[PDB]
């Protein structure tokens, strides 16, 4: 027919704004949180432990009701945001968890209330979604309102998006002149499930130009100081011969400059020959021990290589091939940046940054509060056992800690206890 | 196109507080298992049987920041995954990046990625409509009607997105695409008007191959900056 | 006068293209104590600044005695030559941290340009005036320059205040 | 001096600090089985006319060699006097296409100390000029007299 | 590029042998040695121009960001080609252009 005009572009933009709106990100994040994150958090640790009288518990489905208001008279009624604003109340809905006892004489539907989660207005669990214009006017709510905010103590609270650096990526930077380290490679590790940061690992290239004696490359892991040179950790992951080391690091044999730069690493690491001696050296330099004999050293080294060493890749034994391949790729990137072939990564690049909305922050807060509640209920059940009494499974749970924590965090803004 | 270039506070918060653009969005997060299944079905080789002696030209494939394997035909895989994303089988908020210089294939399904929508320009040489917008007047008519010509469904923004005419791109993917500011820039114009502004010559390249087109440049502004009449005739501190 | 300004801008763009051609073929003269890229950037910046000054001079010479902006400038109450130049002839080259607009993306300032583009319009040159309006790329570059200026003023005020207090004490 | 550009240029060249690293372009370690000759044919004529099997080879840059207005005799004498007679030196004239000045450790596995000596030569050796002066520029000053 | 061992897979080192005054590549992990015919062992250049060719791949022809020109190809005389600059991030890198054709997908400079 004809080319696309400006009016067609404005029609497309109008369709975009009609379907999504202006505060679509807030509502989408909160809906995803309330739909998936709560269930994921409660199923993350569904095993609470304490014939061999194996007392077991089960965490079941999570049930959400409409935001209800309960008073001193005990009557519970449906509550709307206007009433909460007028009476300085909190717009929240109760959460029910299927805490089931599975005693079952050892090896040979309770709907327990766990707290009240504040409800974002105009979100899928709010009461103002399917309500039409006439009833919106009836409920003293402006139809022009867009939602996307909570109501705490009759005050409207909005969660500002939090800008952070992206995790599970490798970034290489330079260093100032008065420092032995010339270039640095950094990665922040966070597993996909929950998107929580565990630990960070940092690879450094010691040795300024015409200085620093040996130009060794040293890794820095969590749960350890006295950073270990990278060749020893290569040998510790289970790759003994040096030819395989250079094959992992350098993917092109024609790059003689990379091999020449890597030669000091081989010269320094020649003192270590086998995997066991490298593991023992790591255990001796691994802290968290002081003369605790060789077996504990090798056990701690096995734990620190299987876990906390790039946990975002894997956390189980027998799968160290991809771990050492990623580590070799990281070393190759660091050496490429050091060889003045690739420019250092820009920290201001907006594509390497993430925005935490209400979803992830509420997920982390709920995880912390659930951990605190589990600790409190564990203390209560152990006290009940040591006092030789039978609990009703309903007085042990304290919804007050979760409710108060969420309310205080949202009201004050201090994201913590 | 992701944050407002004009709206920012003054003082200790200058530059540290930003406002999202009108078309800007935030990724929610999608499972990565279907991506891995599609990659394995399309001939991706794992790292267990990686031989660097023979795989000196194979491109590495990164999913959510981890190295999952290698491939020998990056172009076909990239085209197939882009087509699958444009057809709605893959979530539209999935970032697909092909670094030709570094020989890398990055796939991102993380949460918190900021993306904006853009028109899609035909890229394949076999197609007769190469160099033109995939969206035609039929799509505009269907949008205005509110239904597809076949009540049963609604023809809105999602219908346009799943039809392969509008796609979301984030900051990382933007380095791998060529964008035309206006649809009139998609056709090489063949006067001497003293009133209208002068467009850039863009004569440094003999031929241009645009892969995307902006819906409207004024969408790069924020909510507060959209109130200013004629912001392009002002000074930026005044905005 | 508009025709003269456009002719001057076109001649300057042709000179910048010639400088680019000379630099890409190892023909540009090396300044003492400076890198080739630094010398090329300095040459381009000087040419663009001279073009902006010439366009502003032509615009100021065209102004009539009854012009109100010229009356304000002559009185000295408000305004200057640069204000008239930017309002009528050309905004000029936008500079951030003393240099042109850097390549924030992969070897390009914006995704609407090709890689390794050193033309003025691709590195923060606003050839239009405020009366004529600004293209979106020029608008973004002007916003970047204004943000840099605001940040510089904000960081300068506190240091100046502390220095003044120390001197007084 | 101020009225003569040539004398000002000479003094400017004298003031500027120039070291061995500022002119050396590449360094090599070679194994020379015979002191009388050499394996390479480029310096075969040089070693034939001018006459631990390890040797140090230095290759310079012609443009940067002439930029500092330095000859081979000057740098050869400097490297000879800086190390006394603890390192034999064989220096070639401008006739050699490759700007080669070879060094041999004095006999009295030697890779580590030889590399240390080469690093010392690359870093600490200074030919002429006031230390600490990175660059010198000629400025035209207009004064009233 | 230094040769590696055969049984323990370790890179070898130069060593001098006196009864035949020969340079040989030796291993300290084991007792494997071989003859060395190259006195060229150490290379360190202060200023280099190696790496300007960049990592060009056969898939570089469909990159849309690269500018397109109409330079004359040496052997096929094609009118379609792309151009870019050196990948080296050195401060004193020259601005000489690198051209890659499309029919043969090979590089050629202005020389
Ligand atoms: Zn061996
Ligand atoms: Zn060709």
């Amino acid at each position: 027919d004809d080319t696309i005009t400006t009016e067609d572009c404005w029609t497309v933009i109008s369709a975009f704004f009609e379907e999504k709106g202006l505060v679509s990100q807030q509502l989408d994040s909160f809906d995803e949180f309330m739909e998936t994150s709560i269930q994921d958090l409660v199923w993350e640790e569904p095993r609470l432990i304490l014939i061999n009288k194996r007392y077991e518990i089960r965490f079941g489905k999570i049930y959400l009701s409409r935001p209800t208001m309960t008073e001193a008279d005990g009557t519970t009624h449906a509550m709307f945001p206007q009433e909460a604003r007028l009476r300085n109340l909190t717009y929240s809905s109760p959460v029910y968890l299927d805490m089931e006892k599975s005693m079952f004489t050892s090896i040979d539907g309770n709907k327990v209330h766990i707290g009240k989660v504040p409800i974002m207005l105009r979100s899928k669990f709010c009461s103002l979604r399917t309500l039409d214009e006439v009833d919106l006017y009836k409920m003293k709510e402006c139809p022009y309102d867009m939602g996307g905010y909570f109501v705490i103590n009759g005050s409207e609270k909005v969660l500002i998006a939090q800008e952070r650096s992206a995790a599970n990526i490798v970034q290489v930077f330079k260093k100032a002149a008065p420092s032995p380290i010339s270039h640095v490679a950094e990665i922040r590790s966070a597993l996909e499930k929950g998107s929580r940061l565990i630990s960070t690992m940092q690879i450094k290239l010691y040795g300024r130009e015409d200085k620093g004696t040996g130009r060794t490359i040293k890794a820095t892991l969590p749960y350890v100081k006295q950073d270990i040179p990278i060749v020893i950790v290569f040998r510790a992951l289970g790759v003994v011969p040096d030819g395989e080391i250079l094959q992992h690091i350098c993917y092109d044999e024609n790059d003689w400059q990379m091999l020449e730069m890597l030669k000091p690493c081989i010269e320094e690491g020649f003192v270590i020959q086998d995997k066991e001696v490298a593991l023992d050296f790591i255990g001796r330099r691994g802290s968290a021990a002081l003369g605790i004999r060789r077996e504990k050293r090798i056990q701690y080294a096995k734990d620190i290589l299987q876990k906390e060493l790039l946990p975002h890749i894997t956390q189980e034994e027998g799968f160290e091939t991809r771990k050492t391949f990623f580590l070799g790729y990281m070393v190759n990137r660091l050496l490429l940046c050091a060889l003045e072939r690739k420019d250092q990564d820009d920290r201001d690049h907006f594509g390497k940054k993430r925005l935490d909305l209400a979803g992830p922050l509420l997920a982390n807060l709920f995880r912390i509060l659930f951990r605190k509640l589990t600790r409190e209920i564990y203390r209560y059940m152990q006290r009940c056992i040591e006092t030789d009494r039978d609990f009703n499974l309903n007085l042990a749970v304290k919804s007050t800690t979760i409710t108060s924590g969420l309310k205080y965090s949202l009201a004050t803004g201090n994201w913590g206890e | 196109g992701l944050v407002c270039p004009a709206e920012t506070p003054e003082g200790q918060a200058c530059g540290l507080v930003k406002n999202l653009s009108l078309l800007s969005g935030i990724s929610i997060g999608s499972p990565s298992e279907p991506i891995i299944n599609f990659l394995e079905e399309w001939g991706m080789e794992p790292l267990e049987d990686y031989d660097p002696a023979q795989h000196t030209k194979s491109t590495r494939i990164f999913v959510n920041g981890v190295w999952t394997g290698i491939h020998r035909d990056p172009s076909m895989l990239v085209s197939t995954m882009r087509d699958l994303r444009r057809s709605g089988a893959i979530s539209p908020e999935v970032s697909i990046i092909r670094d030709i210089r570094e020989r890398e294939f990055k796939i991102f399904t993380d949460v918190g990625r900021v993306y904006r929508p853009l028109f899609i320009v035909e890229d394949d040489e076999s197609k007769d409509n190469k160099g033109e917008l995939r969206i035609t007047k039929e799509h505009i008519r269907k949008i205005q009607q509110g239904y597809d010509d076949d009540e049963q469904d609604v023809y809105g923004w999602s219908s346009l997105v799943t039809s392969g005419v509008i796609e979301y791109v984030d900051g990382e993917e933007e380095e791998t695409i060529m964008i035309a500011m206006t649809p009139e820039d998609l056709q090489t114009r063949s006067l001497n008007d003293t009133a209208k502004r002068i467009k850039p010559e863009m004569s440094t390249s003999s031929h241009h191959t645009f892969t995307h087109c902006e819906i409207h440049p004024s969408m790069i502004l924020g909510v507060a900056a959209s109130i200013i009449p004629f912001p392009d005739h002002n000074q930026s501190p005044r905005n | 006068t508009m025709k003269e300004i456009t002719h001057a801008i076109s001649s300057a763009k042709e000179q910048v293209q010639e400088i680019i051609y000379k630099a890409q073929h190892n023909e540009l003269e090396l300044k003492p104590g400076m890198t080739l890229r630094e010398s090329f950037e300095g040459e381009v910046s000087r040419t663009l600044n001279d073009a902006r000054d010439s366009a502003g001079r032509s615009a100021e010479m065209n102004l009539k005695d009854l012009n109100n902006v010229k009356q304000m400038v002559s009185a000295g109450s408000k305004g200057s030559f640069i204000n008239i130049a930017q309002m009528s002839a050309c905004v000029g080259q936008q500079m951030v941290e003393g240099k042109r607009i850097a390549f924030g993306f992969a070897d390009r300032s914006l995704p609407h340009f090709t890689k390794d583009d050193f033309s003025p319009e691709s590195k923060g040159f606003v050839e239009n005036s405020y009366l004529r309006g600004l293209t979106p790329q020029e608008f973004f570059f002007h916003a970047m320059a204004g943000r840099e200026g605001l940040i510089d003023t904000a960081v300068k005020t506190a240091e100046t205040g502390y220095i003044q207090r120390r001197l007084v004490k | 001096i101020a009225l003569d550009i040539e004398k000002a240029k000479v003094i400017q060249s004298s003031i500027e600090y120039t070291t061995l690293k500022n002119v050396t372009s590449a360094t090599e370690i070679y194994y020379d089985p015979d002191p009388t000759s050499t394996v390479i044919e480029e310096d075969f004529d040089t070693v034939e006319a001018y006459f631990s099997p390890w040797l140090l080879r230095l290759e310079l840059d012609r443009a940067r060699m002439l930029d500092k207005q330095l000859t081979m005799n000057q740098v050869a004498d400097k490297i000879s006097e800086v190390f006394s007679d603890d390192l034999f030196v064989m220096w070639s004239e401008d006739n050699a296409d490759k700007l080669i000045i070879r060094c041999r450790v004095i006999r009295d596995e030697e890779d580590q100390m030889l590399k240390r000596i080469e690093a010392h030569m690359l870093d600490l050796i200074a030919l002429r000029g006031i230390p600490g002066i990175s660059k010198v520029y000629m400025v035209k000053h207009k004064v009233s007299v | 590029s230094f040769r590696f061992c055969l049984e323990c897979n370790n890179m070898l080192y130069p060593k001098e042998d006196k009864e035949n005054q020969r340079l040989l590549y030796s291993c300290r992990n084991c007792d494997y040695t071989e003859l060395a015919e190259d006195p060229k062992v150490y290379r360190h250049e202060l200023i280099t121009n190696i790496g300007e060719t960049a990592g060009i791949v056969d898939d570089i022809g469909q990159d849309p960001t690269l500018p397109r020109s109409d330079k004359e190809c040496p052997e096929c005389h094609s009118r379609d080609c792309v151009f870019f600059q050196s990948q080296q991030r050195r401060k004193d890198t020259n601005m000489t252009l690198f051209y890659v054709c499309l029919n043969c997908k090979k590089t050629f400079r202005d020389e």
